């Protein structure tokens, strides 16, 4: 500041690494004083991009208490939303030949849910129904707890369409079409969820009135993870204690729902009376659902809290009940998040290599990559001889690991490490190596890493086989959704832009793994796609047209897959 | 007269299970069941036991109820499933023996003449055994004072038979140790066996010093003179017994000087060979 | 002493008590108000599972705690 | 310049230590999985089993043999006997449930 | 160490198995049929497998 | 509504009874009931089970009169266990485990009487050495089969282990009945009353036996080790010019080191270590 | 009259029937409202098996009298 | 001497004690500080599981260390 003038990157690193927003509101407001409009511009979009929740709170209270619109609306995210929504809107050229064949080959098993989650996926933000709307005869074979699934995706199609949200939902009638199916009702609430993601906006007061009244069995269950989903991050006590009221009713369907959700808004919060409650209550229970809930929903009130969570840590992961001891497992990835700290690489080390019951096993050796992703080159180095156990569970979590670990960015070693794996003889481990290949080469074409064109086709020699274990297929048929994300144009980063770890998708892909247990927990991967663009900007109305210039390219990189 | 009992494990984990169950009915220390079995000669096979209702009171000991109606109904159902079992004993929890007891014995006595008592203490400790097991007789008491009945203590063991130790082993997996061990089990016995026998001495001085403060009278007749024994029974290092220093280098030249040497001469061989593949290989591809 | 007892009705009921009592007497005065058989009738406080044979200090209730009944439906 | 080395040069030791560790760590269980195998396989045979005789040897682990009540089997070996003892004709042991040779 | 261990592993696993008869072959069929004797006693008509 | 891939939980205390219950009557069939709770929607626990008087044989079974089972209820109920029954358990002597078509006609009466009654199998004589024989079945609805509905409903822990046999799978799996897994949930307290009790000690710490018992084992090992030895010598004197791969060619039996010349040290060492070391903690334990 | 039928799982079943009725109309009721074919029906009253060759005015039995049902099992 | 001890909640507990204190004896002061029945404690210094029959001098627990409480949250 004493240099001859204000700039970005001391007010961009420092404010938010020493979370001061006092001095970032002042700074603002003497940007304003001396008419430097474009600078005050500039920062607050550089700011919401990578700035914490509630610190964002602090600072427009701070603000307010003309220039004001223009500065409020782009500092709480309306227009990023909108600018977002409105490039994914145009640039979608999705391929529907995949869908088209792979529902041809389709038996009547499993695999059917399996293409309506794929879908969703590559059309994510895109807002066209296309594929469920040309054929309707064949998704009304679903039935039951799958109807719940199905009609859940609708929101991960209009991810951010936010603006008539309600209308749109209402507008397929879900309960007057017929009271014969709470199944759908219980899916509305849920894809309400993931339309605000983060924005609780005004849809808060309006599921909470909703959760009030409920056919207990499975109303409460969407309604709790859309509450839990559009609060999250709040710390809002009026929330916790409907949830805490829920989650004591004692029902196993409305366990882990519950159990979730009053994690969600707490993340990071460290309150002290919470972990007693919620520890508390684990013990000294019955049923296995709440405790593969709170198995999550404990570990996400810690975060990032490092050496201030130990004394919980060394206390959980001593407990007989091997849930508990799970959960303090998935606490020690959580408090240290990106940081390469040793000793909870030896910590983990030694509970991977002697733990008794396997499910701790995975969940230790799984976490390894959520400490470890700033330095993705390393990763293979100490996965690599895990992947050779004579226990499958370990090999799994080998295979998890790397592709959480690089996730990003197609590493060639972790290919070169993959490929065998995908042929071992043990169906769930092919269904692990499919799923991590996908997540890490998103967006590659065969100039950039060579291995493309062997994996592109590999998936369709599995999902057209009929010799085969069927959740072999079930993971071919994620992955092939998987690698087309988005009409192509959206990646999955942990990092932010600046070397900020980016919250929602550490938590979206953490909460992603959990598939194994219950299956409509796979569409919380759609929080982690974040837009790959440059947004031209001469003033925040105004788009003006211009032509960039990319050299050194022989225009045959970019976009892929016309064929 | 009995030389051992043999107990199985079914009976064990039988009591568990009823202390665990009773906070179902009413709040209570201890519990109370017939133990059934067989004899094969002088030694008694326990194999069965069901719980019977059982109220005490804390303080005096002249009152207690057990019920005799029960006990003879749901043996003459066991009874009508198998007919070779037959009563036995008796059994309760509580870490130790309470007076009422020997009124117990003489009550079911009458079921069976040589009714035994068995002593399971179901929560742990870490020093050895989990059972005890007693035999009521009468004595000569001393010089002159009145006869009276009291327990003795008889040896006890745990036993088992086919196709009971095979759902033990089943549930036993996870947990492990090594069958014999080498030199990772056997010094830790060692430790173990100076944990007990510390205990023991420990255990010596809480009634030798509180009879030493005369708050309770002597037991002049037993103790003292075993305790004389002990006193006199240990060793002593004698000019004459070191003698016997020509044993322990004895088994030194077997193990250090020709069984480290046969070691080594391997360890060399091994590396020879390595590094002649190694360079091998090195120039074969130069 | 009074505590709350909830059902998955939604109902609230209360019922005054000393701390001297045994769980069977409140299920008994649950019979009385309830109707509901006191074999039919199962206690959760705060996930724990209550037995009849014990004494309410011994699960350390406090004044106007809330308890929780549940039906068992295997009759069905 | 020279700080960025001498950084680096710490971490990576300290982390490759880190490694030593934890390969001691899985030899040391390794080895007591490999002795509780063994002593699986052990008492394999030691079972009131049936007596057959050798009838013929077709590959590595694998024969045919007649048991004694007739019904001529066809079973693996076990991967323990010595090959050169069971040529023409022998009194061999068949495992009394699977029929495997012993 | 780690390949020694799961090969003895696997061999226990295979040892774990049932045995299976010897026949004679008296003619073939048609449509994936023959015609065996067994030793004991019989007179079957057998299918064959895929390979 | 509809089931699931969900589970059964039972006590180790009824594990060791129906072992036991079915060794007893080994030549013949055996069966009992089986008492527990419904505790949730989907899973079940199973906590106690009694035999009842039966006509046995060599393949069949039949319970005799049934004033016995409605009494042992009563008198349980008296001394805290009032749980109803939950199901019922069987054996089959030397075949697979499996459901004959009479067992269809006796199960159909309790699925008609309750919803979810579990029906068990144990085999005995298979269960020999170290493993066990046992299952758990229910009944699927003839029509719905011939109709589009499948049985169950997916989540991804139906597929561990649960590989079903191919003798179970000659006779009606599936399209007559499907499996449940099964899981032996151990609590504690009862876990210390086996591992830290069927094997102990106490002053077996501390024993010797230092007579010629002990002599005379040396004077064997190492004896024998003489001519192990001196067979390794001439096992490598060939220093022949070839080629390790060759070695391994000709390599098929008796590889003097690591076959035989090791396992002799090894015991060797451990035995005389561990008496010279008790003996050095007797001499100063007493006097 | 109304009478009461328990049975081992815990299901208790009302039922109404006139003491000119004889047993084996009892176990026809059983049947059609349950489901369960006559064989395999077996009944006990205070500790005696009855018999289809006796109407409820024998036995003595009034109303509110509780029954027990008991199945047929068995196996091979 | 002062020693501080630390909980799953993350409250700091001071106890004052002498050398020669057995286990058993600190539980007592423990539980006269808070309540807790003196089974359902646990406590654990560096890595390894304290055992009651020991005094602290024993371990040489040094001044001011800093000792971990390991229990269930109530005790039933």
């Amino acid at each position: 500041m004493n240099l001859e003038k204000p700039d970005f990157i001391n007010v961009c690193q420092c404010l938010i690494f020493l979370d001061d927003p006092q001095a970032v509101s002042d700074i603002l407001e003497k940007l304003v004083k001396e008419d430097n409009l474009l600078m005050a511009y500039q920062i607050c979009f550089d700011l919401y991009e990578s700035a914490s929740q509630q610190f964002l709170s602090s600072v427009i209270q701070n603000l307010r208490t003309d220039q004001t619109l223009k500065m409020i609306k782009i500092l709480s995210g309306e227009m990023a939303i909108e600018l977002h929504l409105q490039f994914l809107i145009r640039n979608n050229n999705t391929d529907l030949m995949i869908l088209k064949n792979t529902k041809d080959a389709v038996r009547n098993s499993v695999c059917h849910t399996a293409t309506v989650i794929a879908n969703s996926f590559m059309h994510c933000g895109t807002t066209s129904d296309q594929f469920l709307r040309d054929n309707l005869e064949w998704l009304a074979r679903a039935t039951n707890w799958a109807k719940f699934t199905a009609t859940a995706s609708l929101g991960v199609i209009h991810k951010g369409h936010e603006k008539e949200a309600l209308q749109l939902m209402a507008t397929y009638l879900p309960k007057d079409t017929s009271p014969g199916s709470a199944y759908q009702e219980g899916g509305g609430l849920y894809a309400l969820g993931l339309i605000h993601a983060n924005h609780g906006g005004d849809i808060i007061d309006y599921l909470l009135n909703q959760l009030k009244n409920a056919s207990n069995d499975i109303v409460r269950h969407g309604g709790s993870l859309g509450l839990g989903l559009a609060a999250m991050g709040t710390a809002r006590q009026d929330v916790y204690d409907l949830l805490k009221t829920n989650l004591y009713q004692d029902d196993a369907v409305t366990g882990e729902a519950a159990g979730l959700a009053l994690g969600l808004v707490m993340l990071g919060s460290k309150n002290a009376q919470a972990i007693e409650d919620m520890v508390g209550y684990a013990q000294e229970t019955q049923h296995e659902k709440i405790l593969r809930g709170l198995a999550v929903g404990i570990a996400l009130v810690m975060y990032g809290r490092m050496e201030e969570a130990d004394a919980l840590i060394e206390s959980l992961c001593r407990d007989k009940d091997p849930i508990l001891r799970r959960s303090g497992m998935y606490t020690v990835a959580m408090a240290y998040c990106g940081s390469g700290n040793n000793k909870a690489i030896r910590r983990l080390l030694h509970v991977a290599v002697s733990d008794v019951n396997d499910d701790v096993r995975r969940a230790a050796v799984e976490s390894l990559g959520f400490i470890l992703f700033r330095t993705p080159e390393q990763c293979p180095s100490v996965v690599s001889l895990l992947s050779e156990s004579y226990n499958p569970h370990v090999r799994y979590g080998a295979a998890m690991a790397l592709g959480i670990c690089c996730a990003g960015t197609g590493n060639k070693e972790a290919i070169n490490l993959l490929e065998p794996m995908t042929n071992d003889p043990v169906n769930y481990v092919r269904q692990g190596a499919l799923i991590a290949s996908a997540l890490i080469m998103i967006q590659q074409t065969e100039i950039t890493c060579p291995k493309v064109n062997q994996f592109r086709q590999l998936y369709s020699k599995v999902i057209n086989d009929k010799h085969d274990d069927v959740m072999a297929k079930f993971g071919a048929i994620l992955a092939q959704g998987i690698l087309d994300a988005g009409g192509h144009n959206v990646t999955i980063s942990l990092q932010s832009r600046t070397g900020h770890t980016h919250m929602p998708s550490v938590v979206g892909v953490l909460v992603f793994t959990q598939f194994w247990f219950w299956f409509p927990l796979s569409h919380f991967l759609s929080l982690a796609y974040t837009p790959t663009c440059v947004i031209g900007l001469n003033k925040d109305l105004k788009m003006p047209k211009v032509q960039y210039k990319s050299n050194c390219k022989p225009s045959t990189f970019a976009y892929p897959a016309p064929l | 007269a009995v030389q051992k009992v043999v107990v199985h494990p079914l009976v064990l984990l039988s009591v568990v299970d009823h202390f665990n169950r009773i906070g179902k009915v009413g709040n209570q220390k201890r519990v109370v069941g017939v133990l059934l079995g067989s004899w094969q000669k002088k030694v008694l096979d326990v194999s069965n036991s069901f719980a019977v209702p059982f109220d005490e009171d804390d303080k005096d000991d002249s009152v207690w109820f057990l019920d005799h109606d029960y006990l003879e109904n749901m043996y003459g159902m066991f009874k009508k499933v198998n007919a070779r079992e037959r009563i036995v004993g008796w059994y309760h929890t509580g870490p130790k023996l309470h007076k009422n007891d020997i009124a117990i014995n003489e009550l079911m006595k009458r079921y069976c003449p040589n009714s035994v008592l068995v002593i399971i203490d179901v929560k742990p400790k870490d020093l050895g055994l989990p059972t005890e097991a007693y035999i009521s007789v009468e004595e000569v008491h001393d010089d002159g004072t009145p006869t009276s009945k009291t327990f003795e203590h008889v040896t006890s063991e745990i036993g088992a038979e086919e196709a009971e130790e095979v759902g033990v082993e089943h549930l036993l997996r996870d947990i492990k140790d090594t069958t014999v061990g080498t030199l990772s089990q056997r010094i830790t016995n060692q430790v173990h066996g100076l944990k007990g026998l510390n205990s023991k001495l420990l255990d010596i001085r809480s009634y030798l010093e509180k009879v030493a403060t005369g708050k309770l009278p002597i037991n002049h007749q037993i103790i003292y003179q075993l305790q004389d024994v002990f006193n006199l029974l240990p060793d002593v290092s004698l000019q004459e017994f070191v003698k016997a220093f020509y044993l322990k280098t004895n088994d030194q030249m077997v193990v250090v000087y020709l069984a480290s040497l046969i070691r080594s001469v391997v360890a060399l061989h091994n590396l020879i060979n390595n590094k002649i593949a190694n360079r091998d290989a090195e120039k074969k591809e130069g | 002493m009074q505590i709350f007892v909830k059902t998955l009705t939604g109902k609230t009921i209360t019922l005054e008590v000393e701390p001297s009592d045994t769980i069977e007497n409140v299920k008994a005065k649950i019979q009385d108000k309830e109707g509901i058989p006191p074999d039919q009738q199962r206690l959760i406080f705060a996930g724990k599972q209550l037995e009849d044979g014990r004494t309410l200090s011994d699960y350390n209730i406090q004044r106007e705690s809330t308890l929780h009944l549940v039906l068992r439906l295997r009759g069905g | 310049d020279l700080y960025s080395r001498y950084k680096k040069l710490q971490q990576e030791l300290e982390f490759l230590e880190v490694q030593e560790e934890y390969i001691k760590d899985e030899q040391k269980n390794l080895k007591k999985e490999f002795l509780h195998a063994q002593e699986e396989v052990k008492r394999i045979q030691s079972i009131p089993l049936v007596i057959g005789q050798f009838l013929e040897a077709v590959d590595q682990n694998t024969a045919i043999v007649g048991s004694t009540t007739g019904s001529n089997y066809y079973v693996r070996i076990l991967s323990t006997i010595d090959r050169e003892l069971l040529k023409p004709n022998a009194s061999v042991a068949l495992h009394k449930h699977s029929n495997a040779l012993v | 160490l780690n390949a020694k261990v799961r090969l003895l592993r696997e061999e226990l696993q295979l040892l774990q198995e049932q045995g299976s008869y010897v026949g004679e072959v008296v003619r073939a069929m048609d449509k994936k049929k023959v015609l065996v004797k067994v030793h004991p006693e019989g007179k079957f008509v057998v299918d064959v497998d895929k390979n | 509504a509809v089931d699931t891939a969900e589970q059964v939980y039972i006590s180790s205390l009824a594990l060791l009874k129906m072992l036991k219950h079915g060794r007893a009557g080994v030549p013949m069939e055996v069966m009992g009931l089986m008492l527990g709770e419904f505790v949730d929607d989907y899973t079940v626990r199973v906590i106690d089970v009694f035999a009842m008087p039966q006509s046995g044989t060599g393949v069949s079974v039949e319970a005799v009169d049934p004033v016995f089972q409605a009494k042992m209820l009563d008198m349980l109920k008296q001394t805290g266990r009032p749980e109803m029954v939950v199901g019922w358990y069987h054996s089959h002597p030397g075949f697979g485990c499996w459901l004959s078509g009479v067992d269809i006609n006796t199960q159909q009466s309790f699925e008609a009487l309750s919803e979810r009654a579990v029906a068990v199998v144990v085999d005995p004589i298979q269960s020999v050495k170290g493993k066990v024989v046992i299952d758990a079945f229910r009944l699927i609805n003839a029509n719905m089969m011939v109709l589009g509905h499948e049985p169950r409903q997916t989540t991804s822990n139906l597929g561990h282990l649960n590989k079903p046999s191919i003798q179970a799978l000659i006779h009606g799996l599936n399209r007559h009945y499907y499996s449940i897994t099964i899981n032996y949930r151990k609590n504690e307290l009862e876990q210390k009353m086996l591992l830290n009790l069927h094997k102990k000690s106490w002053m077996e710490g501390l024993t010797l036996q230092d007579y010629s018992e002990h002599c005379k084992h040396n004077e064997s090992v190492v004896k024998e080790m003489l001519e192990l030895a001196k067979n390794y010598n001439k096992a490598v004197e060939e220093e022949d010019k070839m080629t390790p791969e060759q070695l391994a060619i000709k390599n098929v039996g008796k590889q003097d080191p690591k076959r035989h010349l090791e396992e002799h040290v090894d015991v060797l060492m451990t035995s005389n270590i561990v008496q010279c070391l008790a003996a050095m903690l007797d001499t100063v334990v007493f006097k």
